[PDB]
């Protein structure tokens, strides 16, 4: 029973969770009340997939999710929204203030005296599961809660469970635009915890998703709903390998076995190829080769970085719909002959392939067109270092004058921690510069008895 | 008994083959002083020759001593030993 | 009474096994429910090779399915021939190997191997005179490679004097679907070279080539590749089930094909193969089957025989045909292509003939080659393996499951020694000193 537990921390995490659970409820035919008329009409089936929804005796289906936040308003919206009767009434929302974009407030001062209730409910849920696979944690860098409570929760989760995988999806702050003045501080301090306790952290940038929405969907005035729907589609494509039958299934362990060369390098980029409006869905073939090629283009990346400036170390493709293996083989062979895409010499194979029969669904009121085929691309590359490097520069420009530091130390922090975190980030960058270097030389020789 | 005899005979055959190849390669270069690659010596065909790989090959010296029986009645043994002593 | 126990581990092994049981049940006229409705009386004469009898005049195959993930078992049961298998032979667990050879061999598989061995021993003890075992798996995978090698080791420990075959699907340079293919392939070959009597070399690249260029299929899928493989496996052991003018047991093939203990990797092939509409344009005769068998493009291993020498070849014909034609054709093939056959064997073509052909054909033939060119395959894997082992690309995922860096080195050294052993009988003279 391939069960997974979803954790949503912070405003961004819980809105992404809303768009998510909308998508899965649409997928499984579960009405927003939490019932499922499909089994009643047919008379029985496995459409109540155990991966996300636990089935009670009465026929209701409760999601395997925990929502956490310090601001009561964002979860008062969902406690009185359309899906109010889907979730368990226990939402674990502290009737107090918020972290206010401060790691120390969300980790030392107010991050306490709620974490026990959280861990208690994760214990209850994990007791309810059989053969639990891993955790899918949603949060956002920069924000106070999404950094502090995520750090504390991940430390505790590593201490208790340990061997269970903990995948992470996060909102890295953009290069130019930002929604707070102390984003670099929270990012540079939460990088210390995301490096150790996580197993595979996916990063997506708001500026990149804005550019994709503007270009491909022709939405000139997007909002957060579109970005959340895209992220929900990506997560659904990731998880669909263990919910529906497929020619080549890819579980959550194959993910880490194939994408993680070394323990300190688990930061792959993610892309979704067939993003297109309904009007432009016509006049195009949308075959396997087209989507495979579009996955590799720099313009379609979900993080503002150019893969051409780095090297591809690992690659994982997850196809959905009417896809046969020979098209995937042809596309991979075609890509391998392109000089613009450079692979590290120590990874001759490079590619992991997975195929699923279930095609992607369409959310009513959405923007993505109905398509027969689709693919999701997860690539571990060295270009991601650039995405970090710029932020480090900003951190320096804030830390030379010790601006906004009294706010952090007032809640129980010390100055040196900043420096420590900075040093850790520097080390990580050095690692990303050491793995991508080519091999020394042949470095070993033999003579064929020249006498 | 059959299994033990068969495995012993296979081990002896492999040992004789490796010693014969080693002796031929010893004789050849010793008079010709050439380096006809390094040949292939089937060490891995038996665990006995595999464990003794360092002692058999490379720089080394080896010597097999074979016992006989003077009784007429045991002719089939003595001649058989000769056919193994002639090897290499 | 010669009787064969079939084992199938992993996704690839289970799929090929399902297609194989479909083919065999069609050949022996077995209904999906397990009853018999055939016509010829010779189908029940040797049905006990693969099937046990059941009280309602039913027949149940000796298949033993193994997998560390239950999805493939659910797929197999929910299929055309799912009901035929015994429910107790579905041995499986949860939390699959995840493409990790260490998990398949040491951590996870070590706990399920006891149950699998219990089922295998139960099937073995009910066999009147067991001949050997069969295994279907993929070297480049997770559960399949590790558990297959572990089961082979255990069985050879328990049954030393029985034949052990292996229809293993090895990775390819171009068509690669997993990023840790070289480690799994190396560590699997390190065990197969020791604990197997016969191994058949299969890869998806050659089967795709056959589908594209011979059958002219526009959109082939895994079903067709499994179909070709299953045709080969049914062809190999035909002489155990039907009468013949010149029989050929599995042990006869092993004796004639294997000159030395470590050279037991074979290149399979099947004839005839035609693309539907072309069927009327070409006659079926023994010369045509011989021409197609020895064609370079018909091999299912992606190793060109022209880059080496055939140590041995075996041909198993099925159908009513004249022995003079077979002998003359094999002698002609030996004489004309004199440079592609090893010089120090006077005659290295085994021939066998069986009267009964397949259902919808008049004649057919299976080809099993043993040539030096197979070393190329191993070399390619080595050419990748070191390129990942020098920098320790994904090594920690293995060392966290109990393994060690020395074991990789032993596997590499063993494969290199095998490659050298094949390479020695590959140049077309040895005169200069
Ligand atoms: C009726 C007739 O004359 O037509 C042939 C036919 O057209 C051809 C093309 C058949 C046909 O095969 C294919 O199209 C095919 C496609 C993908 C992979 C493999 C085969 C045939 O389908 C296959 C089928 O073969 C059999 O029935 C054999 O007994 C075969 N068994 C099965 O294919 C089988 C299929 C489903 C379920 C159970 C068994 C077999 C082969 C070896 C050993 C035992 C059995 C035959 C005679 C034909 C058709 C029907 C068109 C061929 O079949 C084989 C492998 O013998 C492909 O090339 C040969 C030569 C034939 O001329
Ligand atoms: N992609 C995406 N990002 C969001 C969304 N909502 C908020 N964010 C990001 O979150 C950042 C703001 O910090 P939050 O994550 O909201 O912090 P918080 O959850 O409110 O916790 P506090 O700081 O204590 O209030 C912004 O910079 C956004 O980039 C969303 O709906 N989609
Ligand atoms: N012929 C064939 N090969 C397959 C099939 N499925 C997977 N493979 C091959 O097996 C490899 C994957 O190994 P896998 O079956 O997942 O190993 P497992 O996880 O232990 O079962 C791939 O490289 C494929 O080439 C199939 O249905 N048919
Ligand atoms: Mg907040």
């Amino acid at each position: 029973m391939r069960e997974c537990i979803s954790i949503h921390v912070g405003q961004a995490g819980v809105q992404i969770g809303n768009a998510c659970w909308e998508l899965y409820c649409l997928e499984h035919g579960i009405q927003p009340d939490g019932q499922m008329p499909s089994d009643k009409t047919i008379g029985g089936g496995d459409d109540s997939f155990n991966t996300f929804f636990s089935e009670t005796g009465a026929g209701k289906h409760v999601p395997r999710a925990v929502f956490v936040d310090l601001e009561p308003t964002v979860i008062d919206e969902v406690r009185t929204g359309t899906y109010r009767q889907l979730f368990h009434p226990e939402q674990l929302i502290t009737g107090k203030e918020d972290a206010a974009n401060n790691y120390a407030r969300g980790h030392y001062t107010i991050g306490k005296e709620i974490i026990d209730l959280v861990l208690d409910r994760i214990r209850k849920l994990a007791d309810q599961c059989t053969g639990l696979q891993g955790f899918l944690v949603f949060h956002s860098f920069g924000g106070g809660t999404g950094s502090g409570f995520t750090s504390l929760l991940m430390e505790r989760l590593s201490v208790d469970y340990g061997k269970k995988s903990k995948l992470e999806f996060s909102i890295y702050p953009a290069p130019q635009v930002s929604t707070a003045v102390v984003e670099p501080y929270n990012s540079i301090l939460t990088t210390h915890t995301t490096l150790e306790h996580s197993d595979c952290a996916f990063m997506v940038d708001n500026e990149a998703i804005y550019d994709i929405c503007r270009r491909n969907l022709d939405i000139e005035r997007p909002t957060y709903t579109n970005l959340n729907r895209l992220i929900s589609q990506i997560v659904s494509s990731i998880t669909a390998s263990l919910r529906f039958d497929g020619a080549l299934n890819v579980d959550l362990t194959e993910f880490q076995t194939n994408l993680v060369p070394y323990p300190r390098i688990h930061f792959p980029l993610a892309t979704y190829a067939p993003v297109i409006s309904a009007e432009k869905a016509y006049h195009e073939q949308l075959s396997v080769a087209e989507i495979t090629n579009a996955c590799f283009e720099p313009a379609n990346q979900m993080v503002k970085c150019d893969p051409r400036h780095g090297k591809y170390m690992a690659c994982c493709l997850l196809y959905r719909g009417d896809v046969v293996p020979k098209d995937v083989n042809a596309a991979i062979a075609t890509i391998k002959t392109k000089r613009s895409i450079q692979f590290v010499d120590w990874c001759p194979t490079g590619f992991k392939v997975g195929i699923n029969y279930q095609p992607p669904t369409v959310v009513p009121g959405g923007d993505l067109a109905k398509v027969q085929r689709a693919v999701c691309m997860l690539s571990n590359t060295t270009a991601i270092a650039e995405a970090w490097a710029r932020l480090d520069h900003k951190f320096d420009l804030m830390y030379a004058k010790r601006a906004f530091v009294h706010w952090y130390v007032g809640e129980g922090m010390e100055e040196g921690e900043f420096s420590e975190a900075r040093e850790d980030m520097a080390a990580l960058e050095k690692d990303y510069e050491e793995v991508g270097v080519d091999s020394v030389e042949g470095e070993g020789e033999e003579e064929g008895e020249e006498y | 008994r059959l299994k033990e005899g068969a495995n012993i005979n296979k081990s002896l055959t492999t040992l004789g083959k490796v010693i014969s190849a080693l002796a031929e390669m010893d004789s050849g270069p010793n008079k010709n002083k050439k380096k006809k690659k390094t040949d292939f010596i089937p060490y891995r065909d038996s665990v006995l020759t595999w464990l003794l790989r360092e002692n058999l090959g490379g720089n080394s010296r080896t010597a097999m001593v074979a016992a006989l029986s003077p009784a007429d009645i045991n002719y089939d043994e003595t001649l058989s030993t000769l056919r193994y002593a002639d090897r290499a | 009474m010669r009787e064969i126990v079939h084992i199938q581990a992993g996704q690839c092994g289970n799929q090929i096994g399902a297609k194989f049981w479909e083919v065999i049940s069609d050949e022996h006229g077995i209904d999906p429910t397990g009853s018999y409705h055939g016509d010829s009386d010779l189908q029940l004469e040797r049905i006990n090779v693969y099937y046990n009898e059941a009280t309602g005049n039913k027949y149940v195959p000796r298949a033993i399915l193994v997998d560390l993930e239950p999805g493939t078992m659910d797929s197999v049961r929910s299929g055309p021939f799912g009901q035929i298998f015994r429910p107790d032979n579905f041995v499986f667990g949860q939390s699959g190997a995840g493409n990790n050879w260490a998990k398949g061999h040491y951590t996870e598989g070590a706990e399920l191997v006891d149950s699998v061995l219990d089922v295998v021993r139960k099937e073995s003890e009910s066999c009147d005179c067991l001949q050997g075992f069969q295994l279907t798996h993929s070297l480049g995978g997770g559960t399949g490679s590790g558990m297959g090698t572990l089961l082979i080791s255990k069985i050879r420990e328990e049954y030393p004097d029985r034949i052990m075959n292996t229809f293993s699907v090895m990775p390819s340079p171009k068509v690669s679907d997993t990023v840790v293919e070289p480690y799994n392939a190396t560590l699997s070959v390190h065990q197969l070279v020791e604990n197997t009597d016969e191994t058949y070399c299969i890869d998806n690249e050659a089967l795709y080539d056959i589908c594209f260029r011979t059958l002219k299929l526009t959109t082939p899928t895994y079903g067709d590749l499994n179909h070709l493989v299953s045709a080969t496996m049914s062809g190999v052991t035909t002489c155990l089930r039907f009468p013949g003018q010149l029989n050929a047991d599995l042990r006869k093939l092993a004796v004639n094909m294997v000159p030395f203990p470590r050279l037991h990797f074979f290149m399979p092939g099947f004839a005839p193969l035609t693309s539907r509409g072309s069927q009327q344009y070409r006659a079926l005769t023994v010369p045509e089957l011989t021409q197609q068998m020895f064609d370079s493009k018909n091999m299912m291993a992606a190793c060109d025989p022209r880059h080496g020498r055939y140590l041995t070849v075996a041909a198993i014909f099925r159908g009513r045909m004249s022995m003079k034609e077979v002998d003359e054709q094999m002698l002609n093939v030996q004489n004309k292509n004199s440079s592609y056959f090893v010089e120090w064997i006077p005659n290295n073509v085994k021939t066998a003939v069986c009267d009964i052909p397949p259902r919808g054909l008049k004649m057919s033939a299976t080809f099993i080659g043993n040539s030096t060119a197979i070393q190329e395959l191993f070399k390619r894997i080595s050419e990748q393996f070191t390129a990942m082992f020098r920098r320790k690309a994904f090594l920690h995922w293995y060392t966290g499951e109990g393994m060690d860096e020395m074991e990789f080195t032993e596997a590499e050294s063993n494969m290199n020694d095998l490659v050298s052993e094949y390479q020695q009988y590959q140049d077309a003279t040895a005169d200069e000193q």
